[PDB]
């Protein structure tokens, strides 16, 4: 049914990120999914950021590793890469403090931290210079009602500062409520950052989707892929207008992740499932996924940070043994 | 030395909860003679607000003064007074510790973790404006010499109150030269006294970790960029933020030990009000005034008149009133 | 949309703000000169002078916005707070967005430079009256001001619209694009961008630097000139200086549907307030200004044609430009050479 | 003995005019060797080292035009700390403009204001300046320009502000210079809003002495000036600074028309160095590089282009140099 395949752009990236792409190559090539990578990795010359625009140009997908190493960020805006969501749901297998927890986190990340001029005026004082803009309140608040709408998500809270953010984040939320009015089937709410971090340890189930500005959503996302069992089975994907990079949750799992084989790769087989849907590929999305949770209920293979000393190339191993006609999904 | 310390009233709940301290301070007489006041945002004459000008002296000579809630400041556009005590005083930390009540049963039970802020400038310093339509613009700043401040203060606490290892805690790649010089005011305070091991981790490491295993931290400081953020998110650990003490450290010695409640006046005088927090501020505040001992006997009481299981208060898994708990401490300090 | 302007039967109101300093007598001559010419105006008298709150111009303002035009003398300030100027709040918040200053030399009063006639468009909402100041640190003040590409289109719109309207050639735009690049060449490019859209009024630049010195030796070179709301106000002031004095040049903040009208001098001259020795010329020409926007020109010839015959005897001269005789004399000339019979000229 | 002082003529009619002052300079027997320079831009951007040297043992120093990544003229602020541009707008006594009696001198601050300012795009069709002033800048050129005010037997000293719309940062500026002349109660100080000065100034320009004034509006002041005397050719200068430095200067540009071509007035250089003498102290030697060049001009024997006739760079120069002998 599918003459030829689709071509995804994918940056592997620097450390552990190339052993995490490695397996989601061999589970798709197991998966028989006709998907073709191709691969421009990323400072002397960086001709490659235009070598990988053009494409992203010609693909609008991408899979992404996290360029340890302005690099990552010119990408971005290059793409303009306006809105970033992060999938915190827990495995069923994998037993944490917060269990079947189902949250997804929309964070803004064109303006906010993202801009910031920062500047010195005397000896000893440093300034920050953040920019809250109305244009793009409004984008992040569309995305997220529309995404709440796409996935049958019943709740969006807009978390915000303004309490102490007068103004700016007040104008956030003006736009949040605008938007809200368009879609009088999802439920609208907002939450103070400082009350919503307390609150998403405390009873973390009182939430659906999170809308939020910049600055606090670099936060909760690892706080939020805390709960649900950590930075290597939590994925995450960015939107822009036309273009669409996929990648893992967690921001900065570790400060040095060194000696091979032992990340886990849930994360990106996770995103990479997610990938296939956008692709409109649906039913592998939910086959890669379907053998993926349930490598994680059978318990025998588990990677070090999930329990076990299985190793990644063991762990991937075993989930295309799971996908290789030895699944189920009979249910119609 | 029958030491005086001042005691604000506390809006709403702050009357049940005073004076509910006030009669457990009753019960081992710790030598306090509660010189009470009030700063109700008065309007000074210059054209800025200024405080009771009695609590300003009642302060200026006690030094230890022990606050309460605070009516929140939404009469009109005007300064909030928790932003007057800060600033008059020049109370230039706020020190929020997080130890797990053994009594509460909450999912994360060895926590002990102590989150110092800087409290001066950052956040606090607030300038917004607009730039066109929807266009607003914040300005924040960040200076060296409140940050080695902040930086010295706190491999103090650690030493003083004999805590193993320190960890600044900040985002050094988003906004390089504002923690960056935050950072490097720390690394030259580490020298100092290496005696006490000192690392640096990003905000969101410390997020994704802590909630995970919260075990690994003990004090962290961390400039007023991110807020109370981090150290409300440790609350939820220990579970509630009625359980949780603060206290503003000040320069010339001045030092207010708070509650970080609410003004939630619903079950206030409904005589069902716990106040398990201005308890603990003040456990605090003794031990800031040297009184280790007539601390450790007021908390050890608290902390098994929690474990105990029956004499609670509703806010904790109950139905009781803050009377039954204040008594049954009571009780427990004479042993 | 909006009410219509408070003129029914003929007759406009205007608002009237008296001001300080000598506001309040040369506009009380404004009404003797307006009453004996019989002209179509009455005066809706706005006060707008008490200091600390916002009662006092919150009102002027919404004044305006009943009768769209008013004739103001001059607020004083010197609250005290960093605050905002109380004069600036009416310019900005109704968007009177382009101050314009008229600039002939007199006849009857000479000078070091004769044959002047200059035109000054200058943006009246941004730059300055944006700057916002903080004290970051104790002996550290910083000070934000914006100057963006709506506004700077619009004056340099503004500023050939009427050179052609006025028929006038050259149009000049001053600035200091040199040593601040990116915020005055967005304005500059912003003229070129208009420049074309006219291009039988010649078009030119300038240094500002320059500009001032070209007119303190070689004026008569100047038509039209258009420059941000910035370099405090030299070029207002030099040719002020140049053409006589404060007493003599009239301006006027024109917006999309609001307009005022003062003396082109923010000074109260509280030294010689109630002396009678005000010169009234400036603040009489600005109300002729005023009449030519509510469309009445007749009556406004006729006020102005005879506030420049008075302005020929040197005996009608007061003090600022160094004369004997007194605004009440001063402002008998004007009276005798309006002459109206049943209401004409 | 002699005195040693480094020298950087520049672009343009610069190193004509530069030696044409040597010529008339050493034509008045003057004690002064120019250890030459030039200085242009090296990569951190800093400029030539020769100079550098030279200079911090030579102290003193003579300029001229320039042109322009870093501009020539910022690294001299910034390197040398030339924390004051002193400006003497003196009438010439023969060059005949409307405004004959101007006598001023515009010390101004050289080290806040723009040449501190940070342009940045805000959102896009939105720029945005930010420009500060400090205290310790202020008090400095306060000082300043009272200690001028003492040294060169001047009686008021005028702050020049415009506290109108710059409330907190003019006064700051004005704080500070009260401070100041509360400890110098010999000179007659004043402040005067920045509108009222130009329109004093055009109008009667004589009852002003010394100016002191920020950098926020900066150049406009003293060009102003620089009009009513006749141009920016026979207009001084002088970047006193901190280390005890001190470069004169001519502010007129590049010159790029009639570079060679012998056309160009040096009574700028000139007059700028006749300013470096009584810097160095040598007042006598002053007077004379000075009067006969009022006295060159004031007869009207002949006059360079600026100044509309038809001698040339050397017709000029040699002019004054023989008069300079009598």
């Amino acid at each position: 049914r599918v003459e030829g395949s689709f071509p995804v752009t994918m940056l592997p990236g620097d450390g552990v990120g190339p052993e995490l792409m490695h397996a989601v190559k061999e589970v798709f090539k197991a998966a028989a999914v006709p998907v073709e990578f191709q691969e421009h990795h990323l400072m002397a010359s960086e001709e490659k950021l235009e070598q990988v625009l053009s494409s992203m140009k010609e693909n609008k997908v991408a899979i992404i590793g996290k360029i340890h190493t302005s690099y990552d960020m010119r990408l971005r805006r290059k793409l303009d890469l306006f809105a970033n969501v992060v999938h915190v749901k827990s495995l069923p297998g994998y037993m944490t403090r917060h269990n079947n927890l189902d949250l997804v986190i929309i964070r803004e990340q064109t303006e906010g931290e993202y801009s910031s001029l920062e500047h010195e005026s005397a000896r000893g004082v440093i300034e920050c210079l953040k920019i809250v803009t109305r244009a793009k309140s409004q984008r992040i608040a569309k995305f997220a009602f529309d995404y709440a709408t796409k996935k049958g998500r019943g709740k969006v809270t807009a978390v915000h500062k303004a309490n102490i953010m007068k103004l700016g984040d007040g104008l956030f939320l003006q736009c949040c409520e605008e938007v809200a009015e368009l879609y009088p089937k999802i439920k609208f709410e907002t939450m103070i950052i400082d009350n919503c971090c307390m609150q998403l340890v405390q009873n973390p189930y009182q939430f659906d989707v999170l809308v939020m500005p910049n600055l606090y959503g670099n936060i909760i996302d690892n706080l939020a892929a805390g709960l649900v069992g950590g930075a290597g089975v939590v994925p995450g994907e960015s939107y822009s207008a036309e273009y669409a990079v996929f990648e893992t949750g967690a921001r900065h799992p570790f400060a040095q992740a060194v000696g091979r084989n032992i990340a886990n790769p849930t994360a990106m087989l996770l995103s990479a499932s997610n990938m296939l849907r956008h692709l409109n590929l649906e039913y592998h999305s939910s086959m890669i996924a379907d053998a993926v949770k349930k490598v994680i209920k059978v318990g025998k293979v588990r990677t070090s940070d999930m329990g076990g000393y299985a190793t990644c190339h063991d762990f991937t191993e075993e989930i295309c043994r799971r996908v290789k006609d030895l699944d189920e999904n009979l249910y119609f | 030395g029958v030491q005086t310390v001042t005691l604000i009233p506390g809006d709403g709940i702050g009357p049940e909860i005073s004076a509910a301290v006030m009669k457990i301070f009753d019960a081992a007489k710790a030598p306090i003679q509660w010189e009470e006041r009030n700063v109700t945002a008065i309007q000074g004459p210059g054209g800025k607000w200024m405080i009771p000008s009695e609590a300003k002296e009642s302060m200026d000579k006690n030094k230890m003064g022990l606050k309460g809630p605070l009516k929140t400041p939404i009469a009109a556009g005007h300064p909030s007074m928790n932003l007057l005590l800060r600033k008059t005083f020049d109370l230039y930390a706020n020190v929020r510790p997080c130890v797990s009540i053994e009594g509460y049963k909450t999912p994360y039970t060895d926590v002990n973790i102590v989150t110092i802020r800087e409290n001066t400038e950052g956040e606090y310093s607030g300038i917004e404006h607009v730039i066109v339509d929807g266009v607003v613009q914040s300005i924040k700043l960040i200076t060296e010499g409140a940050s080695k401040r902040i930086a010295e203060f706190a491999f103090e606490y650690a030493r003083n109150n004999h805590r193993s290892n320190v960890t600044a805690v900040h985002k050094a790649n988003i906004m390089r030269m504002s923690d960056g010089l935050f950072l490097q005011k720390c690394r030259e305070v580490a020298e100092s006294c290496k005696d006490i091991k000192f690392n640096e981790m990003y905000l969101d490491t410390v997020c994704l970790n802590m909630v995970q295993d919260p075990s690994q931290f003990d004090v962290l400081v961390m400039p007023n960029l991110y807020g109370d953020i981090l150290s409300d998110l440790c609350a939820g650990l220990i579970g509630g933020l009625g359980v949780t003490p603060s206290g503003n450290i000040g320069a010339n010695g001045v030092a207010i030990f708070e509650s970080v409640h609410g003004t939630a006046p619903d079950i206030a005088g409904k005589d069902m009000a716990n106040p398990t927090a201005l308890l603990l501020s003040a456990v605090m505040m003794l031990r800031h005034m040297g009184l280790f001992d007539h601390a450790a006997r007021i908390e050890a009481a608290c902390f098994a008149t929690i474990k105990d299981g029956k004499s609670l208060t509703k806010d904790l898994g109950g139905n009781a009133k803050c009377s039954d708990f204040t008594e049954e401490i009571c009780r427990r300090v004479k042993d | 949309t909006i009410p219509p302007s408070a003129k029914y039967g003929g007759r406009h109101t205007v608002t009237m703000i008296p001001g300080d300093g000598i506001g309040p007598e040369l506009m009380l001559h404004v009404k003797s000169v307006f009453r004996h010419a019989c002209v179509p105006v009455d005066f809706e008298e706005v006060h707008v002078s008490s200091n600390a709150d916002e009662e006092d111009i919150r009102n002027a303002i919404m004044a305006i916005r009943r009768n769209r035009v008013a004739l103001k003398g001059n607020i004083e300030t010197n609250l005290p707070p960093s605050h905002k100027s109380r004069n600036n709040i009416l310019r900005t918040s109704l968007d009177l967005y382009a101050n314009v200053i008229h600039c002939k030399s007199l006849p009857g009063v000479v000078t070091r430079h004769k044959d002047i006639d200059i035109l000054i468009v200058r943006e009246n909402t941004e730059g300055e009256y944006s700057s916002l100041e903080h004290e970051s640190v104790a002996g550290v003040v910083e000070s934000l001001k914006i100057i963006t590409k709506a506004k700077s289109l619009r004056i340099a719109e503004y500023a050939f619209k009427l050179a052609q309207e006025s028929g006038r050639k050259k149009v000049t735009a001053v600035h200091k694009a040199n040593i601040m690049k990116l915020g005055d060449g967005l304005f500059l490019q912003c003229c070129r961008e208009v420049a074309a859209r006219y291009p039988q009024i010649t078009f030119e630049n300038m240094i500002v630097d320059n500009t001032t010195m070209q007119l303190v030796s070689r004026p008569q070179q100047f038509d039209v000139m258009v420059m941000p709301n910035l370099y405090g106000n030299i070029v207002n002031n030099v040719c002020a200086g140049l053409v006589g004095g404060p007493g003599l040049v009239a301006g006027a903040n024109y917006g999309h549907v609001y307009a005022v009208f003062e003396t082109a001098t923010r000074n109260t001259g509280k030294s010689i307030a109630n002396k009678n020795i005000a010169n009234p010329t400036a603040t009489l020409l600005a109300s002729c200004m005023m009449l030519d926007h509510l469309k009445l020109h007749s009556y406004a010839t006729s006020i102005r044609k005879a506030v420049l015959a008075s302005m020929d005897n040197e005996n009608m001269h007061t003090p600022d430009i160094g004369g004997q005789g007194t605004t009440s004399e001063a402002i008998q000339d004007v009276i005798r050479h309006i002459r109206v019979i049943n209401g004409r000229a």
